[PDB]
């Protein structure tokens, strides 16, 4: 678990590095 | 072993309140801004604890996380998140008054050396980060 630690830390530095570096936008669009 | 600083070690060193933010260069105040963002980007998902007494333990953590971040792609998003995590495994090690913030920023500086600068070099290097910065 301590290597999963590990392993979800990396998991979020990833997606949001990801986000950023494409277009990334939010799945939900509230439309009036 | 300036583009490393300024990209890098600059950053870090402002967050463990090492040096003051109009230290920074003129470079290092305007992608400071995308390492903020992203550092309360981060911090509004998880909140990262650190238990390090020694040398040893840096090292193989650090390396952990970081290596599982470029297992697969580079990007310079991923780059903002390795330098704000050194930031943050850093300033535990500031507040704990361990006195190895130094070690951190070294082994930061010899993975972003290692592993990462000629992806940097092949990709617009420094201004190319600034442009990534801007948007």
């Amino acid at each position: 678990s301590q290597e999963a630690v590990i392993r979800d830390i990396a998991r979020h530095l990833a997606r949001i590095g990801d986000r950023m570096e494409y277009g990334i936008r939010p799945g939900l669009v509230d439309s009036l | 072993h300036n583009i490393i600083n300024e990209i890098l070690v600059g950053y870090i060193k402002y967050y463990i309140n090492d040096i003051s933010e109009h230290e920074l260069s003129p470079y290092q105040q305007q992608i400071k801004k995308i390492l903020t963002y992203y550092d309360e980007c981060l911090n509004k998902q998880v909140t990262i604890t650190f238990s390090l007494t020694s040398v040893q333990e840096i090292k193989t953590q650090f390396t952990g996380v970081v290596t599982e971040l470029f297992k697969d792609l580079i990007n310079w998003g991923r780059i903002c998140g390795f330098i704000v995590f050194s930031a943050k495994m850093a300033k535990y090690c500031k507040d704990a008054n361990n006195h190895l913030e130094s070690t951190v920023i070294t082994t930061a500086y010899n993975f972003m050396k290692h592993n990462l600068l000629p992806w940097m070099i092949s990709h617009g290097g420094q201004e190319e980060f600034l442009a990534f910065s801007l948007h």
